[PDB]
């Protein structure tokens, strides 16, 4: 299967 | 009065403290003793402010391409490897700040950038101190280090995928993993394994190698989450879908995954609201069904025929084709029932 990925983002806590 | 008085002020300050530091340095010289050429500290420069003040404007859209502007990236990562380097792992509070505002701001300007997340990357020595950082006592300072990483490894490209793999992030974080008690910090930690589980078969082999890595991950996959998200069993079966290529050729491996109740846990899964969550479990249980008669056979017994037929039919295109690779590797394998 492809593997999946949280992505990217702005700073959180 | 320049237009962006404040926030060149705020990058020419750390730069001037980072020269500061290059300095105490290069004057290590015969007679030089700590009288004549004291060791700075950041507090003697005001430094926790300005990083402070540089994560609050590294939020606003504007502020950040201004940022990129005056070469703001850069400046931050230098400032932050510079005190990484002098004072090591301290508990020094005033460090531990100035270290976690840096590392928002480099996971604010990071987000979204091709440009930003290749040149962190490319500065090693930077690399190499917010790896190290992982081992901090703050599981704070630990948390936002594994934003950025999570930020890097995102769209990485050749240079900054090998980077990540030569300053050891994978091993780094899988153990950061297994120490940390804070919610927060598990969710963060796991976020970038997620993505760097995808980089290649070499990171998924770290994972997998680091000694109950595999037990602690299917244990995040019915976490129990103090606040009401689903974050850590998402991220916790996103790290394990992306192994599973691997553990689905490994019996040892899949021997720790079936003392952990794994396919029962999957199935479960399957009932999922998040699609997240169901997702990845078809991932998983493709890997897992394929070529196994013992694993076929206990997925037939827990009835993952019915399961997997409910979901082939799915709008979601992961969902649809995850559900049928299993349920085709489970009916081309049926039990003598």
């Amino acid at each position: 299967p492809r593997d999946s990925y949280s992505g990217d983002a702005l700073y959180e806590f | 009065h320049h237009h962006h008085h404040h926030m060149l002020h705020l990058l020419e300050q750390i730069r001037a403290y980072c020269e500061t530091c290059w300095e105490w340095q290069e004057a290590h010289e015969p007679g030089m003793d700590q009288d004549k050429n004291p060791m700075p500290a950041p507090v003697e420069h005001q430094i926790c402010p300005a990083v402070c003040v540089l994560m609050k404007l590294s939020f606003d859209e504007e502020h950040r391409h201004a940022m990129n502007e005056l070469g703001g990236l850069q400046a931050i990562a230098e400032l932050l490897q510079v005190d990484c380097e002098m004072y090591g792992l301290t508990n020094d509070h005033y460090s531990i700040t100035l270290r976690r505002y840096a590392g928002m701001a480099l996971t604010n300007l990071t987000f979204g950038d091709v440009a930003n997340k290749a040149t962190l990357c490319s500065m090693k020595g930077c690399m190499r101190a917010l790896v190290a950082q992982l081992k901090s006592e703050s599981e704070d300072l630990q948390q936002v280090i594994a934003s950025v990483l999570r930020n890097l490894s995102w769209r990485a490209d050749v240079n900054s995928k090998k980077t990540l793999r030569e300053v050891g992030s994978v091993k780094a974080l899988m153990e950061c993993a297994l120490e940390v008690k804070k919610e927060s910090t598990l969710k963060s930690v796991l976020s970038a394994l997620w993505n760097l589980s995808a980089h290649c078969t070499e990171n998924k082999a770290d994972i997998c190698a680091v000694d109950g890595a595999l037990a602690f991950l299917v244990g995040t996959l019915t976490y129990r989450s103090q606040t009401n998200t689903l974050a850590i069993i998402e991220s916790g079966g996103g790290i394990l879908r992306n192994v599973s290529s691997l553990i689905a050729t490994n019996e040892d491996h899949r021997q720790i995954l079936r003392e952990n109740n794994c396919l029962q846990t999957l199935l479960q899964h399957l009932k999922s609201h998040s699609l997240t969550i169901v997702s990845n479990a078809c991932g998983t249980l493709w890997n897992l069904s394929a070529r196994n008669p013992k694993d076929q056979e206990a997925l037939w017994d827990m009835g993952a025929v019915s399961m997997l037929k409910n979901l082939i039919h799915s709008k979601h295109k992961m969902i649809a084709m995850g559900s049928a690779a299993a349920l085709r590797n489970l009916m081309a394998n049926r039990p003598a029932k």
